[PDB]
RNA sequence: UUUUUUUUUUUUUUUUUUUUUUUUUUUU
RNA sequence: CUGCUCAGUACGAGAGGAA
RNA sequence: CUGUGGUAAUUCUAGAG
RNA sequence: ACAUCCAAGGAAGGCAGCAGGCGCGCAAAUUACCCACUCCCGACCCGG
RNA sequence: GCGGAUUUAGCUCAGUUGGGAGAGCGCCGGUCUCCAAAACCGGAGGUCCUGUGUUCGAUCCACAGAAUUCGCACCA
RNA sequence: UGGCUUGUGGCGGCCAAGCGUUCAUAGCGACGUCGCUUUUUGAUCCUUCG
RNA sequence: CGCCCGUCGCUACUACCGAUUGGAUGGUUUAGUGAGGCCCUCGGAUCGGCCCCGCCGGGGUCGGCCCACGGCCCUGGCGGAGCGCUGAGAAGACGGUCGAACUUGACUAUCUAGAGGAAGUAAAAGUCGUAACAA
């Protein structure tokens, strides 16, 4: 049974954790007593309405502010497929963290609320349907299932017209970022009530298309890169007691056993896998696509970090002592010159990069050159550009491994440009 | 001959005058040094500080004060190389060790009876010379 | 028998940093 | 005066936060 | 040792041959 | 005196025995293979 | 991960409410000297840590980075 | 104690040059001028040492 | 124009002194309290054997043609079912020595906070006087 990554995405408050959760437990694999126990904690804190979303949300801190900060991976299991699910927060300050989530995804479910003004201002200029709709692609994320939610919601109550209009104002916008529209379903759901999520409702009979398990099974697995050299991008290191030290992430390219030598970098740290574990299920072996923890043997966890990149010890990953990229900009309130220094986030990482050079200005849709060495770029601009990290960082060329070679820039917390990086300089 | 108790006794006694065997006689090493007897510490750069030479000789020497690990305690500490100081940034692990057997410092050093060796858990040779490490 | 011998201070505190240079057979 | 629903709501770019 | 049993849970343990 | 899971009712534990985690520090390993050797333990074998 | 401080001249610090900085050492330079000390001249010296927003104009505000610090969270 | 009066204390008020980045009064007001007040203090000797 | 002394002013580091009846730590503990097992006076959920009586079935003898029957000895079933006596035997319980642990203080050994007071040492030179070395 092919194993996909789901990464579950939208803007704050619209449904995401809610979606997860109640899919898992319709599914039933939520215990009962369990749902039963958040409810009356979640009541006796003045939050009913969070039940579901507590399955995944669990810091102190979220809880408190009723949001998700950081992702949640859940395995669950449908006809044809076994996906790890991605909980995703929708709150601008945790975007980086969204962006981690969407490096490690196979395929996107884009939770959308119908409800009066919270559509607008998902899909308004500063909106996250908007940004993480931009972001999912620029990670290279191309299947994508939309939950248009709260149908159940009052100001909603099962509109088809309500409906049909999010569908189009996102179908147009959805085109413009290079999406085949056409293929993907708009599946009017209700995170809350169950509406379409796996059976089919009553409520909307207008509704022809998928339930959302449906949607799910009408994905399709992606190319398995295994003979590509090993490269797991880190996207959070644990230190358990009986194992050690354990990096987390997906294989992206590459497999890894039991017994292997590894080296992170760009620290440099060599150690050797005790043991691998995907959803507490201990494995041998771990190919592409695999979400995993990796135990390490001498290996401290003060050593490695998120976004440093594990590959076997033959063809280490490489650290950039700078890189070339082409670049597409998509906001900027003045202009960028040589010099300028966005947050790069590529695979897992987030490193500061400084623009040392704008080789040239291109035309964004016919890739000509249109200038050599600009003064300096603006809004709506395609470009090459040198680019040199402020901390060691790793990336590769696009077309030698393209999931450690796509990219965001960002800068004073908006996302500014996207890009491929077309050559690396190593370290 | 029956008279060989005091000359036992009188041996063991006068040999208290000998300073080093006193310093082993009492538990004093243990806890007149901030390592407790100790070869090696690690510890973090505080500070670092330009200090001055004794007597004639005439020089800036480099000096980094360092938080030691599991006393806490206030230590102060000779750079050894060149141009150390541009490899040497405040708050990474450094290993210190002292300078020919423990008591005074080198004449031409003032204060210091303990010498850094390693930055970030490397040693120093590897940073110095161009072929190890940057 | 051969020798003293007075005189005595009326008036002289202090002196910044650093100082320096050394090594041998064998006869043509 | 306080709590429960009002409600993490409207209003906010957020911080927040009602009646 | 047969069978017949109860409990969230433990080296729980009935009653009957 | 520590301190593990609590269906709220309860139930456990003594790794100063091998492995293995932490801690501590200036300072000491691996979650392996096996009864073939040396013995020992149970009854007339050959178990452990 | 979150949140606060701090970053200004070679050194250490003061200012500020957007029109654009100011002092104590330094020290450094010269004269005299073997070289300093003393003495006597002479020195001016800063992308106000960085990007972007706002603005006619950003050292200052807003929003974002770095580096150092300090709270807090997370806990294979 | 009480009492005249209110300098002193306390409080409002007309005018608006100024603050308040644009603007005087949203929120404040120089000076200058009208006063209310008798829990401060002051001056006065009228009632109380028979 | 040689050496040389001490107070006084900076800057730093050690150690001495110290209002708080000062704080922290670990060992032996006086007393008051006392879980828990265990020996021991009891108790007595409960179980079986024989005691007495009546009734039947079966083996061996005696009085009966019988057969039922009665007596002895041994078992099976029912009533007075426990009503008479005995044995082992859980909860509990008298009084104990052992003695955890709680508290209240002691006491050592081991560090330690502090306004101030007082030396020194880095000690090169600022500032006062000539003590010692040549009666
Ligand atoms: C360890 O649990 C990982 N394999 C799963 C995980 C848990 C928490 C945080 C990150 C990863």
């Amino acid at each position: 049974k092919p194993h996909m990554n789901l990464v579950v995405i939208g803007h704050v408050d619209h449904g995401k954790s809610t979606l997860v959760g109640h899919l898992l437990y319709r599914l039933g694999y939520i215990e009962e007593k369990k749902l039963k126990e958040l409810e009356e904690q979640a009541k006796s804190r003045g939050k009913e309405s969070f039940k579901f979303a507590w399955i995944l949300d669990k810091m102190k801190e979220e809880r408190e502010r009723g949001i998700t900060i950081d992702l949640t991976f859940m395995k669950f299991e449908t006809k044809k497929y076994v996906f790890t699910i991605i909980d995703a927060p929708g709150h601008r300050d945790f975007v980086k963290n969204m962006i981690t989530g969407a490096s490690q995804a196979d395929a996107a479910i884009l939770v959308v609320s119908a409800r009066k003004g919270e559509f607008e201002a998902g899909m308004s200029t500063e909106g996250q349907t908007r940004e993480h709709l931009l972001l999912a692609r620029t990670m290279g994320i191309e299947q994508i299932i939309v939950a248009v939610n709260k149908m159940d919601a009052p100001d909603v109550n099962y509109d088809q017209k309500r409906y049909e209009f999010v569908v189009s104002v996102l179908k147009k916008f959805m085109k413009g970022l290079g999406y085949q529209v056409d293929k993907i379903p708009f599946i009017p759901v209700s995170a809350w009530k169950g509406d379409n999520l796996i059976e089919r409702s009553p409520n909307m009979p207008w509704y022809n298309g998928p339930t959302l398990v449906e949607a799910l099974d009408q994905l399709q697995p992606p190319a398995k890169p295994v003979d590509k050299p090993l490269r797991i991008p880190v996207q959070n290191v644990y230190s358990i007691p009986g194992a050690g030290t354990v990096p987390v992430g997906r294989v992206e390219t590459g497999v890894l056993r039991v017994g292997d030598k590894v080296v992170f970098m760009p620290p440099g740290v060599v150690g050797e896998v005790r043991s691998i574990e995907m959803h507490y299920q201990q494995l041998q072996q771990a190919e592409p696509g695999d979400n995993i923890g990796f135990a390490v043997r001498g290996v401290s966890k003060s050593d490695i970090k998120r976004g440093d990149v594990a590959g076997h010890l033959d063809k280490p990953p490489t650290v950039a002592e700078e890189f070339e990229a082409r670049i597409f900009v998509i906001w900027h309130p003045s202009a960028i010159t040589v010099g300028y220094t966005p947050v790069i986030h590529v695979h897992t990482a987030s490193v500061s990069s400084r623009i040392i050079e704008i080789k040239a200005k291109l035309d964004p849709k016919t890739g000509q050159v249109v200038e050599q060495n600009p003064q300096f770029l603006k809004a709506g601009d395609a470009a090459i550009v040198r680019f040199k990290p402020v901390k060691p960082l790793v990336v590769e060329k696009f077309s030698e491994i393209p999931q450690l070679g796509r990219f965001a820039m960002r800068d004073m917390n908006r996302t500014v440009g996207i890009g491929i990086v077309t050559d690396v300089k190593p370290a | 001959l029956r008279t060989a108790r005091k000359l036992r006794s009188h041996r063991r006694d006068q040999k208290w005058h000998d300073k080093q065997y006193k310093k082993a006689h009492l538990g004093t090493a243990l806890k007149a040094n901030p390592f407790g007897g100790a070869s090696h510490a690690k510890g973090i750069v505080l500070e670092k500080v330009g200090v001055e030479a004794k007597q004639p000789n005439s020089a800036i020497r480099k000096c980094v004060r360092v938080q030691l690990i599991k006393n806490g305690k206030k230590i102060t500490a000779f750079v050894p190389n060149d141009g150390c100081l541009n490899f040497i940034e405040e708050n990474d692990e450094v290993l210190v060790a002292g300078f020919g057997r423990k008591g005074h410092a080198v004449g031409d050093i003032p204060g210091v009876r303990f010498k850094v060796v390693k930055v970030a858990n490397v040693s120093l040779l590897a940073l110095y010379k161009g072929k190890k490490e940057r």
